């Protein structure tokens, strides 16, 4: 049966929070669809010929 | 649940019944027949 991904409870207190020191440049990518190819068909050739 | 005031007792899960559901997402399913 799938995980869901691991358990992370974090630490919610009234008073603390979370900051952080370093980051991380990251590149990630992302691919589109945007055309298809041309074609067309002609009845009467497909038809009869 | 020491949120400041805010009551988010309608959306978090109810322990205290099966499928583990919040009282909304349970509305939602009793009033949706399929």
């Amino acid at each position: 049966t799938m995980s869901l991904g691991a358990e992370n409870s974090v630490a919610y207190s009234n008073n603390s929070i979370a900051i952080p020191t370093n980051f991380t440049i990251s590149v990630t990518t992302e691919i589109l669809p945007v055309s298809m190819t041309k074609t067309s068909v002609d009845c009467t050739m497909y038809i009869c010929g | 649940k020491d949120f400041g005031g805010f009551n988010f007792s309608q959306i978090l899960p109810d322990p205290s019944k099966p499928s583990k559901r919040s009282p909304i997402e349970d509305l939602l399913f009793n009033k949706v027949t399929l």
